[PDB]
């Protein structure tokens, strides 16, 4: 009663992907299946469905043409081949189960979408790839009050959305919070990870914040220390 | 093919909130509405189908009405885990499957918090770097309606700055951030900058000066 | 601001000379004593009936109007323009500054960056008057120049305005805006109804006064007689007539539930091949209810929605049933190809009613299949709508007729679904119910359930009670009909009771409060004041001293206590004088 995905990726605009989706727990001869997109933070957006036994396939306006779908019901999978991408479709795709099969079209009164996917991400554009600068954002007395200071390490320009710093290779938990990434007009990411250390202890101890960048290799430790 | 519905709704915990939507003739008209419930993060379940029968696993505090071309979800007493987004579907014979606005909620409970601010100017590596960033952090300010404005040495400034949604924490109060984008020789040159947030009507500020 | 005009814009109707004659018209008139926005010094107003424009300088500021429905591109609009020159009267279609105006060197003229398609061209303190209107494709301007002796305010009395101008255009006007010269180196706006004045005409043929005959109950009087000077009387000046707010209609409950609950309830259905065919009558058929008895997988009309057929009517309702696959329900519909809609079933491309379909894969299916339900794939033709073809001849398919023994190109032409309930989606039962509605010549048959909102009384209503349409107070009774009579007839037969049909109470219904109006005046020569007379009605649905006689309800007069000799007769040993004045 599962459903996986997998064929995300960066391409730039113009080129093409084949996103797949596998079930389990059902046969493919009873339900008809969907492909529904969502930008990030904003509402739904049905693309596509196709039916239950065989094909009677529909797609939204916006991506007629465009797009391509079908099913394998002696694999448990559906593909959905995408051509000539334009940079609005930057958005997780869910493969969803539409119970009591035939197009809405012709099944009226009762089709529903019961079981979701975990969907996978899609992002297009030429900025390309990029690795992070780093920079350590010192403890201060503007920043420090009474028992407690804050210390972080900010971590900005880079394209392959997902990065990660930790603190002292995972040591301290108390007070870690990095913050969402944020996208600039120059199409490249940017955050700022910041964690909180009594006042007391502004140079005592180990602060290092280990910067990792999966889709590249790059790793970087960097020491914040108080202002000179 | 629009499917209007409104963009948020509100209710204090434990009572009774209606949320509608309106299509014309080929949404509503022939065809029938399901309602799907996106907690924050997950996938989106579903709640109503055929205009009213909820299916295996979901409670009954949820209805379903459909009514000539309107149709109305009605949560029947609010709680602590129902603070999400609600979309209504339909078919639209115009050959496109068509999904609502979406409706956030605001259980109102948690009193009003202060949004801490923290604000950062440009590290000396940066300076090196031939670039100046300003950074302003808020959190901890449960109602999340904050925004942020950004002042040079006496004028506000528009230009060069990012700013980020509220996102929820563990706490499950919220947190934002703002970067100012700056070459260094501007940021000598004007003598201090500050971050400032307003959050109902209240306002709190930081500043700092070059060195 | 808000400022009152007094008696102001009063134009000439037309042209036909005339002398002393209290001549009556009705026309668009600016009502005397109304709201006249102020304006200093502008905005987009509207227009919506004609324009009254007064304004007041001893420069010139206001630089004349510029009018049409959108002040821009894409449609046609008028443009009225006076430099240190003279006028410009144009017409193309503009491209309007939102701000538009004109400078005061003395170079000027801001107000537009567009002149395309132009329809027609021309060219060549004080209290300036204009009236605009535009009716049939000619846009009438009227106007009058008057000195005031003040610099910018609007002052008192009487002065008509001459026609000035016609333009045959056609434009559509809905706005209009000013224009004003800068500073480099006061005006209102009424409007226009449908009034009816009455205007006394000088021996030269000049309006020298006139009368609003919808201002207070004098004027009325004094149009009622067509004079400026009314003598002591008592004069019949109009009729009231209570009106009636909201309207109930209430009729019976429902008797003939109208039995669907047998033919999507019955114990076995049809084959398709031979499909059944039930006719409905004269009965009471909800269609919502029939909408969510909840168990359904598609329904779907062409011809209506399903819930505005719950106020309708008609004369025969079809319903055919029968029991097919599960991918072949997208064959029911109008306009398809495959088996079944082209053998067991066809329906016509102009198809009006409901197709209804779900699943009975629990009930018509079993364990080792139930194979009674048949289908036919061989025809040697196609089928028109809605026919029927229940035999079972051995159909030849080859050149060979083979007389009734099958083999090699002659087939049985029936084959039998097999309903295994270990089956998908796509063989699995489906039961099927048609709709078709027919609107021959019949008197009456199913109609839905008639709204019937709630009786109100004691209040002036328009009312229907299951065919009797009418309007008044609805008032309950003490008569008794017979318990087989609906409504109860006066002599001279006016309808004056019924019976409501869901509880079976008689109401007596009376008309709505109606009566004359006379106006009371001690003569114009004497007093202005009046006092009104509403004759026969009740003094508390009339709309200070309001006081009620055998006569009706008076108003503007005090009750004293003295008896004098009569001086104005009101009836019933009442009368009225000029004397307590008032
Ligand atoms: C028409 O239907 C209504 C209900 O739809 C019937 O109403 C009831 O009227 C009796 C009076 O004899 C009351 O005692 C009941 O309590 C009423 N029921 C409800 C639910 O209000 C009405 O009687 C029907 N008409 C006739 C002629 O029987
Ligand atoms: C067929 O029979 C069923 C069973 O009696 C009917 O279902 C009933 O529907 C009404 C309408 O809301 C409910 O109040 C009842 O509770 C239902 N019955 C049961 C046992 O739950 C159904 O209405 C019948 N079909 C038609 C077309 O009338
Ligand atoms: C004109 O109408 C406005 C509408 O609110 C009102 O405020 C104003 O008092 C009126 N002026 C006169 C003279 O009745
Ligand atoms: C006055 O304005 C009109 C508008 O087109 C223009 O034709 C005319 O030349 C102007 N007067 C002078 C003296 O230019
Ligand atoms: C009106 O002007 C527009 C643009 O100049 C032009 O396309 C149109 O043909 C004109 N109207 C007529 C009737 O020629
Ligand atoms: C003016 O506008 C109305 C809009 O209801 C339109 O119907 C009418 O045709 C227009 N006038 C002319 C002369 O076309
Ligand atoms: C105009 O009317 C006046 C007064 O009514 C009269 O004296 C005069 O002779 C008339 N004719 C004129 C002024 O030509
Ligand atoms: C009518 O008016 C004239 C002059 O204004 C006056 O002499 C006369 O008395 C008046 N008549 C009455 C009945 O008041
Ligand atoms: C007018 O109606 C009231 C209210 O019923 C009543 O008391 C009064 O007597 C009525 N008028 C007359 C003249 O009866
Ligand atoms: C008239 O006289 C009667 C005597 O019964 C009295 O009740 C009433 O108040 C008097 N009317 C006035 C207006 O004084």
């Amino acid at each position: 009663v599962q459903l996986v995905e997998s064929g995300g990726g960066v391409v730039q605009p113009g080129g093409s992907l084949r996103l797949s989706c596998a079930a389990s727990g059902f046969r493919f001869d009873d339900h008809a299946m969907h492909w529904v997109r969502q930008a990030p933070g904003k509402g739904l957006e049905w693309v596509s469905v196709i039916s239950g036994d065989g094909g009677s396939t529909y797609y939204a306006d916006s991506v007629k043409g465009r797009f391509s779908i079908s099913r394998d019901d002696s694999k448990n999978s559906l593909y959905l081949q995408m051509n000539s991408l334009r940079t609005e479709d930057t958005a997780l795709y869910y493969c969803a189960k539409d119970r009591s099969y035939g197009p809405p079209d012709v099944f009226n009164y009762e089709y529903g979408m019961d079981v979701w996917g975990q969907g996978t991400t899609v992002t297009v554009s030429s900025a390309s790839t990029k690795g992070p600068s780093v920079f350590p954002l010192a403890p201060s007395s503007k920043s420090t009050s009474g028992g407690t200071a804050a210390l972080g390490c900010l971590v900005k320009d880079y394209f392959p959305e997902p990065v990660t710093v930790s603190w002292n290779s995972g040591a301290l938990t108390s007070g870690v919070h990095t913050f969402p990434a944020v996208l600039q007009s120059s199409g490249l990411y940017s955050l700022s990870s910041v964690v909180t250390v009594p006042s007391s202890s502004l140079g005592t101890q180990t602060y290092i914040c280990n910067v990792n960048h999966k889709p590249s290799n790059t790793k970087v430790d960097k020491k914040v220390e108080p202002k000179s | 093919s629009v499917l209007t519905q409104p963009p948020s709704a509100s209710g204090t915990p434990g009572q009774r909130v209606t949320i509608s939507c309106s299509g014309s003739s080929s949404n509503i008209g022939s065809n029938t509405v399901n309602w799907y419930q996106q907690l924050p993060g997950t996938a989106p379940k579903l709640l109503i189908y055929s205009n009213n029968q909820r299916p295996s696993g979901v409670p009954d505090r949820f209805s379903g009405s459909k009514s000539g071309t309107s149709a109305s979800l009605a949560i029947s007493g609010l709680q602590s885990e129902d603070e999400a987004d609600y979309y209504c579907a339909a078919w639209d014979d115009s050959l496109n499957w068509v999904f609502g606005g979406g409706t956030k909620l605001t259980v109102l409970g948690q009193p009003k918090a202060a949004p801490s601010v923290t604000l950062f100017p440009p590290s000396s590596e940066e300076l090196q770097a031939n670039k100046a960033t300003l950074v302003c952090l808020i959190s901890d300010f449960y109602p999340g309606a904050v925004t942020v404005a950004w002042k040079a040495d006496s004028s506000p400034v528009k230009a060069g700055v990012e700013t980020t949604t509220p996102s929820k924490q563990s706490n499950n109060k919220y947190a934002a951030s703002s970067y100012l984008s700056l070459t260094p020789e501007q940021w000598k040159s004007h003598r201090s900058y500050s971050c400032q947030v307003t959050h109902e009507g209240s306002t709190v500020e930081k500043t700092v000066a070059p060195t | 601001a808000y400022t009152n005009s007094f008696t102001r814009g009063v134009y000439y109707p037309d042209k036909v000379f005339r002398s002393s004659v209290l001549h009556s018209t009705q026309d668009l008139f600016l009502p005397f004593f109304s709201n006249v926005t102020w304006f200093h010094a502008n905005p987009v107003l509207p227009f919506n009936d004609g324009v009254y424009f007064a304004s007041t300088e001893k420069s010139n500021i206001i630089r004349g109007w510029i009018f049409g429905t959108t002040l821009d591109s894409k449609t046609q609009s008028l443009l009225i323009v006076n430099n240190a020159t003279n006028v410009v009267i144009k017409v193309c279609e503009f491209q309007f500054c939102n701000d538009p105006f004109l400078g005061v060197m003395e170079s000027e003229f801001r107000v537009y960056s567009s002149a395309n398609n132009c329809t027609f061209e021309y060219v060549s303190k004080n209290l300036r008057e204009f009236v605009f209107k535009n009716i049939d494709g000619y846009f009438k301007i009227y106007s009058k120049h008057t000195p005031i002796n003040l610099v910018r305010d609007l002052p008192q009395g009487f002065s008509a305005l001459e026609p000035l101008v016609d333009l045959p255009i056609g434009i559509n006007i809905t706005r209009f805006q000013t224009l004003l010269a800068l500073h480099r180196s006061a005006y209102y706006v009424g409007y226009l109804q449908p009034r009816t004045f009455l205007l006394k005409y000088n021996e030269n043929g000049t309006i020298t006064d006139a009368v609003d005959c919808a201002l207070d109950p004098l004027s009325e009087t004094k149009c009622t007689l067509k004079s400026f000077t009314v003598e002591k009387g008592i004069y019949q000046t109009s009729n009231f007539r209570v009106q009636p707010t909201e309207s109930i209609v209430r009729f019976p409950n429902i008797t003939n539930l109208c039995p669907f609950g047998e033919v999507f309830n019955a114990t076995r259905f049809a084959s398709v091949y031979a499909w059944n065919r039930k006719r409905i009558s004269n009965c009471v058929a909800d269609y919502s209810v029939l909408y969510n008895s909840a168990s359904f997988s598609t329904f779907k009309c062409y011809g209506v929605s399903p819930t505005k057929l719950n106020d309708l009517c008609f004369t025969n309702v079809y319903a055919d049933s029968f029991v097919i696959r599960g991918d072949e329900v997208r064959q029911i519909a109008p306009g398809q190809t495959g088996k079944i809609a082209d053998y067991n079933y066809k329906l016509p491309d102009d198809f009006t009613g409901c197709v209804i379909a779900w699943n009975s894969n629990n009930l018509d299916s079993k364990v080792g299949g139930n194979y009674n339900y048949l289908y036919r794939l061989f025809r040697k033709s196609n089928l028109k709508p809605f026919e029927r073809d229940i035999s079972t001849e051995i159909y030849q398919a080859g050149s060979t007729p083979c007389n009734g023994v099958e083999g090699f190109n002659c087939y049985f032409p029936l084959q039998s679904y097999g309903f295994q309930p270990t089956n998908g989606v796509g063989y699995q039962p489906y039961r099927v119910v048609v709709l078709s509605f027919e609107l021959l010549h019949a008197p009456a048959t199913v109609c839905g359930p008639k709204k019937s909102t709630n009786l109100v009384k004691n209040k002036c209503v328009n009312f229907n009670f299951n065919g009797l349409t009418g309007t008044g107070v609805l008032t309950e009774s003490n008569k008794k009909f017979l318990p087989f009579q609906q409504f109860g007839r006066d002599i001279a037969d006016t309808t004056d009771a019924v019976r409501d049909p869901q509880t079976l109470e008689i109401l007596d219904i009376t008309p709505c409060s109606f009566g004359g109006v006379s106006v009371i005046t001690p003569g114009t020569n004497t007093s202005n004041q009046v006092a009104v007379l509403y004759q026969d009605v009740n003094c508390t649905e009339v709309p200070s001293n309001v006081f009620q006689t055998r006569a009706g309800c008076l108003i503007g007069a005090e009750h004293v206590n003295n008896s004098y000799e009569c001086d104005i007769p009101i009836g019933a040993g009442i009368c009225a004088s000029y004397q307590t004045q008032s």
